[PDB]
């Protein structure tokens, strides 16, 4: 029961021979351009996110007993909610309820920044695949 | 964004065992992509406002199920096809898929006996409906020759032999079986004209 | 290979991190207020004051 | 092994455009500005016409 | 691999519906053509229940 | 075009020795553009059988 | 069974062979532009009508 | 998609649809014919 | 110059006699096509040959004084590679009667068949005339789709689209858009307005022309939030957003 | 021809042969049947008062003759190759000439011979109602080897098929089945073949007489009919020509004793080839160059002696 | 003998359906591989540039006169030089003044006027390259120069190439296959035979596109070996290229050494060594178509002395 | 249950021979020297886990 | 090759010479090797498949096919000494080596 092993009519169920996919090397230059790229968006929000914390701690030291305007607290804590610093807007948002200075629009607006839209882009780009379904998977751990 | 990701999503799924006998059946999907992406076009949503990675997998896409009419008058050539194979020869080994077993291995019947000898099984096998006008006379006159082999009813002539694979030529039919007649004929009368002279003799 | 060198270079990556983490905790302020009763306490969970707005 | 793909019977041949219901409250309070044929508004059996006027 | 999946799984596994994860892979099953075949070939014709 | 898609890959599948040709006869929208195309009074000086002579369509 | 060769091609089959093959990118057939009365005819020498 | 619903799909199954084998068995039976007492 | 002129070989050898009879449909036209014109080691196109350059003086003189007929039966006689120059007058002649047709037409004969001399600034922007002309929202949509280019064009090809004609174009598109109220449409153009950091690039484009002066004076030159306030524009800007903010408030209520 | 073993896989002068062989196909196109439409006719070759010979010419591709001696007292035949690619013409002869088909004398076991040998019996026996195989049970070598020479020359359709010589005859053990296949007729011929003895009763004081003349193959057989000067050779001697020593198992030197084991027959003993044309042994003697060398080289002192044809067997 | 297993016109009665579907082009993804180069290629060395458009259009009047994207103004590289001396101090943005650094590198390159290490030197040599300084050039800067140099020949490719490497800028993965086949081209015409090493070595650990290197710059820096130490190095060196690139090298070296010897600038020196062993490595790659030594002698020498066969 | 896992492995010898043997002539057929710099992902001369894997 | 009629079973094999897998390795079955198969297979489906949810098995699933087949080929034998030497061939534990083993341990007690 020993096998042999070996090796004008055309096949036309047979199809063309087309060069279709991409090379090894293709893959990793395009591997390498998305891994560039999802750095650069890192390095964008993490700078963003540094310089809102340092305006956050300069505002504070200048207000040990001097009292802001509300809108600039109100922009403030819209922005520090925005890039996620939820738990450091709570004070700012409290004590401008407290004083009174909050309106319709206001409670909705800081609701809404409440959400992280930076954070939720930077999710996006580069640990969602930019996926909009996974990007809220991904939001809600935080 | 979410259409073309379902595209993507449905054609990366694998399908059941016995339909990935060949291959994966559901990559055809792909073929879609252009569709979606004319469909893009002619609604003016721009296709460069798409992901990285979805234009990376449309592309693959594109590249998998896309050729234009220029490429196409010269696809084919046997300068390309060749190069094909030769490249797979080389490096099958990188890019290959392959480089169920019950499908192909089941016992099947075997024609122990020759063909002519044993007609093949194969071969052998080869008004309004729904209102419920028979036999209506059907005139076929007002309106407009076979050949057998010779030996179908001959006590001398065996029933079985190589001359049944005659029964499946058509081009030439009538001329060969012209000449098979004759030489039946011939060969006959002379065994018939050998009995007499032994006999004589 | 280099499995050993690549783990510990993302073992102190994690640490490191955390470690900054740690320092911003620690210096930062933490307010909970119940029906005006305003406690300010650091990252450790020393009682820095109990007053009331 | 049934599947593991959801089911769905075949999709009505039956017009559902030509094919009239009886009325709904909504379209009873909307009828004043919704469109219809004249068999629409002359139903032999739901004469919304009549409701209309009513 | 999402924790939202683990527990839209553990939801839906208890309000008692098909899992999502089921889905991942596409199961044609046997049609009822393929079963009917089947069984009038296996009965050779099924002169009995016709 | 889902359907014209599915229709034109039947030539791979097509049985042995025999071929298939396709006949697409579809409505499609064409302008008339009166601007490029105008509607104008016949010259006072109108053309003759010279001008439509042989080689007169070069 | 024996001898049994299919009337009809597979579902996996027809698949597979639609699969193996590219797509042609005119078959779209898409014109919302127009018609150009005065360059289509008179394109380039090499790719010209 | 690809593979239209209607095939494996079993609440699109067609209830008309008949089996294989039965109809080319009808088809195959040979009927003898009505023997009358004079023609 | 003298050197011009290509020469053609025998069918003599049966092996070249089977050769011919197995070449393609475009062997003469592709062959003659590609041992003639091609790109230079320098990158610069073929553009520049003596014996068709009065050709193309005409053709840029007839797309001028806008006989585009003309123009046309003139470009047909082009044997080389024409001028970037040479699509920009066909496209600006173009503009006036809105025929976006002909000008599409146009690009895409210069685009991907003559190493994208015709992807210029320029001609988009031409380009983009003609479908704001013609209010094709899905033409203006596909010119700043290929504005915006691929990879191919922009990094194999090294051909793409300079920022101030990016700008001007991305900006006549999102007036239009904002102009006839295509709120998606608006939103993507200004979506990749802000991706680019590109808003204030009129302020830039100001303060550039009075840098131009200052330098043509012989004095410093510097860019900063100051200078930019220095400009007309954004003062006055300023001085009325008072009254669009309460605009605002009276359409809003 | 042989297997390819990863040798023969990775040898370059392998594709470099099959190149140049056989053109741009790598494969030979093998010898096919010959088809209906160019098939002769059996003639009658002699009629003497006490047997006669009828045969074909070119039988096969290979252009084998077939042979068949009719006993014209006991009704007796018996085919001396089963070569023929038209069997059932035969059997249609036999059927009106009131003949019976006693034995097939295999001469050797080549397939040129023996190809046709199944669909012989078969058609014979059927006609007939057993048929009998005279054979040197020397070549079960190329018996066993019929398969692999199918393959090669593309006659799948008696790949297949196991030879009736292999079917357990009264020399071998017989099967056992259970309480819930024997041929009896088949004869084996011996080596040592005898002027005195070794032949076979062809009936009414005819005997046939048989010679082993190895070197074309192992278990070579000639037939001779010391009576009406008649001898069927077969791979042999041609009309000017030898039998191949280019095959497996085949030797210059048996054959070239083979070839001097003719030395005593008369001059007007008339030679029918397993191919070609019939010619006679004293032209052989005078004309043929082979036997010439043969005996020349004998002359001058070879004392191993060897001889035969590299290009062709007809 | 030992049975072997039995493997498997078609009549117009028969079904006349396919046997079975074929996958070829879905199980072997083979990538598109044209013996022709691209057309639309941009055959040269890409500088990026990405201007501030302000500083951009208050500068157009001069930079009209510099080569932009595919554009080669054949302005004389000294009304270039004297605009930027005149003009780049005045300006007070120093990215703006880099760039415009290297365009003027760049046009002088291309006008072979040589002399720009000489602004080099003015301006950009102290802030990057004079002494320990973490002043990081833009790579559009460090491209330019580069570039410069290698066409008009000059030492100080080797000095910044040095600087480019991991230890320092680290730009030297940032590099295109062109940028480095000029490069080539260049140490090989100067015949710097350790910088050529440098160069190879540096080049396999970027990872640059080894086999799409213009093949008559690998062939001059080929040319251009003649140490041992790094004739072995280049002789371990050429497996890394392709099979079919080492025999378009191969051919193009003989026919630069022979008929295409025109074609070089400069004429290519003689390495038959080189031609030599670049052959011999083309025709393997391509089808085939001791103390106890003198031990022992010095113990048969004493011995057949005892014979006296030695008098 | 375990017999019929034995069995199939059984009559499977000679093919397995037979694949290997064929594995054989697919590695003789594959590019000579180190793996061209196209179809190559890893670094040559460096592992792919090496910390210093970019320059 | 001498065998017998019913003994004698032989193996269709094909490999594929670009992939490099078996695309047939069956075995040459007359019918009453054939119908025995279908019998196990009929009866051990109409159980089998009821018991077991196949979700990754398959529906098409052989059970136990190669002992099946390795009990068709004998079962279709004739003669004792075929059936023998089938079962040395599968396996060995045929009556001889079975009677071997036997032996050893019958020597092995007595130690
Ligand atoms: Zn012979």
């Amino acid at each position: 029961k020993t096998t042999v092993p070996s090796y004008k009519p055309q096949n036309q169920w047979e199809g063309v021979y087309y060069y279709s996919g991409i090379t090894k090397r293709q893959r990793h230059l395009i591997l390498l351009h998305r891994k560039r790229e999802r750095e650069a968006h890192m390095r964008s929000f993490n700078i963003s996110r540094a310089s809102v914390l340092q305006r956050l701690e300069q505002l504070s030291g200048d207000r040990k007993q001097e009292s802001l305007p509300p809108h600039v607290r109100l922009d403030l804590a819209v922005r520090l909610a925005q890039h996620g610093l939820y738990q450091q807007a709570t004070p700012i948002v409290d004590e401008l309820h407290h004083q009174k200075a909050l309106h319709a629009g206001h409670y909705a607006l800081l609701i809404n920044a409440l959400a992280c839209p930076r954070l939720g882009q930077r999710i996006l780009h580069c640990d969602a695949q930019c996926d909009p379904a996974l990007t809220y998977k991904l939001l809600g751990d935080e | 964004e979410l259409y073309l990701r379902s595209i993507m999503d449905h054609a990366n799924t694998p399908t059941s065992e016995p339909l990935q006998s060949f291959a994966n059946i559901n990559v055809v999907e792909k073929k879609k992509v252009p569709l979606v992406l004319a469909q893009m076009d002619e609604l003016g949503v721009p296709r460069t406002h798409l992901s990285r990675v979805l234009m990376d997998e449309v592309e693959d896409s594109l590249r998998k199920f896309q050729t234009y009419r220029s490429r196409f008058y010269e696809w084919g050539r046997a300068v390309k096809q060749f190069d094909f194979i030769e490249f797979r020869r080389r490096n099958g080994w990188l890019y290959d898929l392959h480089l169920a077993v019950a499908t192909a291995e089941i016992p099947a019947f075997f024609n122990e006996r020759p063909a002519w000898e044993r007609p093949p099984l194969e071969e052998t096998l080869y008004g309004d409906i729904y209102y419920d006008s028979l036999h209506d006379r059907s005139p076929t006159w007002m309106n407009e020759r076979y050949d057998r082999l010779y030996g179908v009813n001959h006590p001398d002539i065996a029933k079985i032999g190589i001359r049944r694979h005659l029964n499946v030529e058509y081009v030439n039919r009538k001329e060969v079986v012209e000449r098979d007649a004759a030489l039946m004929k011939k060969t006959l009368s002379s065994g018939r004209r050998l009995r007499h002279r032994v006999e004589s003799s | 290979s280099f499995r050993y060198t690549n783990n510990l270079i993302g073992a102190l990556k994690h640490r490191l991190l955390l470690e900054s983490s740690y320092r911003e905790i620690a210096s930062r302020k933490f307010i909970g207020n119940c029906r005006g009763v305003e406690v300010v306490c650091s990252g450790y969970g020393t009682v820095l004051a109990v007053q009331l707005t | 092994t049934l599947h593991n793909q959801r089911s769905a019977a075949p999709e009505s041949s039956v017009s559902q455009s030509h094919t009239v219901n009886a009325p709904t409250v909504d379209e009873c309070e909307m009828l004043a500005e919704r469109w219809g044929t004249m068999n629409y508004w002359h139903n032999d059996t739901f004469p919304r016409l009549v409701v209309f006027l009513k | 691999q999402n924790k939202f999946d683990i527990m839209r799984r553990e939801d839906r596994l208890s309000k008692g519906e098909q899992d999502l994860t089921e889905r991942n892979t596409i199961h044609y099953g046997v049609p009822i053509q393929q079963i009917v075949d089947e069984f009038v070939f296996r009965h050779r014709n099924a002169r009995g229940e016709r | 075009t889902e359907f014209e898609k599915r229709m034109y890959d039947i030539r791979h599948w097509l049985h042995r020795q025999t071929s298939c040709e396709f006949h697409t006869i579809y409505r499609r929208n064409v302008i008339h553009d009166s601007a490029v195309f105008p509607t104008e009074h016949d010259p006072a000086t109108p053309t003759t059988h010279e001008h439509h002579r042989m080689f007169s369509f070069a | 069974r024996m001898g049994y060769i299919p009337r009809y091609t597979p579902w996996e089959w027809i698949a597979i062979q639609e699969a193996d093959q590219p797509l042609i990118a005119e078959q779209i057939r898409q014109d919302n532009i127009g018609t150009s009365y005065f360059f289509s005819l008179n394109r380039y020498w090499r790719y010209k009508a | 998609a690809n593979i239209p619903r209607s095939v494996w799909d079993p609440a699109q199954h067609n209830p008309n649809w008949s089996d294989s084998y039965g109809h080319d068995i009808t088809n195959r039976r040979a009927w003898p014919a009505r023997k009358w007492t004079v023609g | 110059p003298n050197r011009v002129g290509l020469n053609a070989a025998t069918l003599d050898c049966r092996g070249r006699i089977y050769r011919w009879l197995r070449r393609g449909p475009f062997f003469q036209v592709d062959n003659y096509f590609r041992r003639s014109v091609k790109l230079n080691r320098d990158g610069t196109l073929p553009t520049d040959f003596v014996h068709e350059a009065p050709l193309m003086r005409k053709i840029i003189r007839l797309a001028h004084r806008g006989h585009l007929k003309a123009a046309c039966e003139e470009y047909r006689r082009v044997t080389t590679v024409p001028p970037v120059e040479v699509y920009r007058a066909l496209t600006a002649c173009c503009v006036p009667g809105a025929k976006l047709a002909d000008a599409v037409s146009i690009f895409e004969d210069g685009n991907s068949k003559l190493f994208y001399v015709s992807r210029d600034g320029e001609v988009l922007h031409n380009l983009m005339r003609c479908a704001i002309a013609a209010r094709h929202r899905a033409r203006i949509m596909w010119v700043y789709n290929v504005m915006r280019g691929r990879f191919y064009e922009n990094v194999v090809v090294r051909a793409e689209v300079d920022l101030i004609w990016r700008y001007r174009i991305a900006m006549i598109a999102l007036e239009y858009l904002l102009d006839h109220e295509c709120a998606e449409e608006a939103a993507a153009i200004y979506s990749y307005l802000v991706e680019e950091e590109l808003l204030r690039c009129d302020v830039h484009v100001r303060v550039g022309l009075h840098m131009r002066e200052a330098i043509a004076a012989g004095k410093p030159i510097t860019l900063n939030d100051d200078v930019m306030n220095a400009t007309s524009l954004v003062r006055d800007a300023t001085a009325v957003a008072p009254e669009v903010a309460r605009e605002l408030q009276r359409r809003h209520a | 021809s042989y297997t390819p073993n990863l040798t023969s896989l990775t040898n370059q002068v392998n594709r470099s042969e099959r190149l140049r062989k056989w053109g741009s196909v790598g494969v030979p196109p093998g010898f096919p049947r010959i088809p209906r439409l160019e098939a002769k006719g059996i003639a009658i070759l002699h009629e003497s008062p006490k047997v006669i010979l009828a045969g074909r010419s070119r039988c096969n591709n290979f252009d084998s003759n077939q042979y068949m001696l009719i006993n014209k007292a006991t009704k007796r035949c018996l085919l001396v190759d089963a070569s023929d690619d038209w069997p059932d013409d035969w059997a249609a002869f036999i059927g009106a000439s009131d003949l019976t088909l006693t034995h097939v004398f295999l001469t050797h076991c080549h397939i040129d011979n023996i190809i046709n040998l199944n669909a012989f019996l078969t058609i014979c026996g059927s006609r007939q109602k057993e048929i009998g195989v005279m054979w040197c049970p020397a070549e079960e070598c190329w018996v066993q080897n019929f398969k692999r020479s199918c393959e090669r020359y593309g006659r799948f359709e008696e790949m297949h098929q196991v030879l009736p010589m292999m079917c357990r005859s009264l020399y071998t053990p017989q099967h056992l089945v259970d309480p819930v296949h024997l041929r009896r007729n088949d004869v084996l011929l011996s080596a040592a073949t005898n002027r005195a003895t070794s032949f076979i009763d062809f009936g009414n004081g005819v005997l046939l007489y048989y010679i082993f003349s190895p070197g074309h193959s192992p278990g070579h057989m000639m037939l001779h009919i010391p009576t009406e000067r008649i001898l069927f050779s077969g791979d042999l001697l041609f009309f000017n020509k030898v039998g191949r020593v280019d095959l497996p198992w085949a030797t210059g030197v048996r054959l070239a004793e083979s070839l001097r084991l003719l030395e005593a027959l008369p001059d007007n003993t008339v030679v029918v080839p397993g191919h070609g044309r019939m010619t006679t042994l004293g032209r052989e003697r005078r004309e043929n160059e082979a036997l010439q060398q043969c005996y020349q080289r004998q002359e001058i002192g070879k004392q191993e002696v060897s001889v035969g044809f590299n290009e062709g067997y007809l | 003998v030992n049975p072997d297993t039995s493997p498997m016109h078609w009549h117009y009665n028969l079904p006349q359906g396919m046997e079975r579907p074929h996958s070829v082009n879905r199980t072997f993804a083979a990538p598109f591989q044209s013996n022709h180069s691209l057309v639309n290629k941009y055959r040269g060395v890409w500088i990026e540039f990405d201007m501030h458009p302000a500083f951009s259009v208050a500068l157009e009047p001069q930079l009209r006169k510099l080569p932009r994207g595919r554009t080669l103004p054949k302005t004389p590289a000294e009304e270039v030089i004297a605009d930027y001396t005149a003009l780049a101090p005045l300006v007070d943005d120093e990215k703006t003044r880099d760039l415009w650094l290297a365009k003027v590198f760049q046009h002088c390159a291309f006008q072979r006027c040589g002399g720009a290490m000489e602004l080099w030197e003015r301006y950009c040599h102290q802030r990057f390259t004079a002494e320990g300084a973490t002043a990081k050039p833009p790579l559009s800067l460090v491209k330019s120069v580069l570039f410069y140099c290698n066409k008009t020949d000059n030492s100080g490719w080797r000095a910044l190439f040095d600087r480019c490497l991991k230890d320092g800028w680290n730009y030297t993965p940032l590099f295109d296959t062109a940028q480095w086949s000029f490069m080539l081209k260049s140490i090989g015409r100067m015949g710097d035979e350790d910088g050529v090493r440098a160069v190879l070595e540096e080049m396999l650990d970027v990872q640059a596109d080894l086999d799409r290197v213009e093949a008559r710059s690998v062939v001059i820096a080929l040319n251009a070996v003649t140490n041992a130490d790094v004739y072995e190095f280049v002789k371990k060196y050429l497996f890394n290229f392709g099979e079919r690139k080492v025999k378009f090298l191969r051919t193009t070296y003989s026919d630069l050494r022979g008929h295409g010897a025109g074609k070089l600038r400069i004429p290519l020196k003689e390495n038959d060594n080189m031609y030599y062993h670049v052959c011999w490595h083309s025709s393997i790659r391509s089808p085939r178509q001791n103390a106890k030594i003198d031990d022992i002698v010095k113990d048969k020498i004493e011995k057949w002395k005892a014979e006296g066969l030695l008098p | 249950i375990v017999l019929n896992e034995q069995l199939h492995t059984v009559k499977f010898f000679d093919l397995k021979i037979g694949d290997a043997i064929r594995d054989i002539l697919q590695l003789l057929q594959r590019e000579t020297g180190v793996g061209s710099s196209v179809n190559r992902d890893t670094p040559v001369g460096i592992s792919p886990n090496n910390p210093e894997r970019r320059v | 090759a001498s065998g017998a009629p019913d003994d004698q079973v032989q193996m269709q094999t094909d490999v594929d010479a670009n992939s490099r897998e078996v695309l047939s390795a069956r075995y040459l079955f007359n019918e009453r090797r054939l119908q025995f198969c279908d019998r196990f297979q009929n009866f051990f489906q109409s159980k089998l498949e009821n018991s077991a949810a196949s979700d990754s098995n398959g529906h098409e699933k052989q059970h136990l096919f190669s002992l099946m087949e390795a009990c068709a080929v004998i079962f279709g034998c004739e003669t004792e000494a075929a059936r023998e030497t089938y079962y040395r061939m599968f396996l060995g534990l045929d009556s001889e080596t079975l009677l071997e083993e036997d032996e050893a341990l019958r020597n092995r007690i007595a130690d």
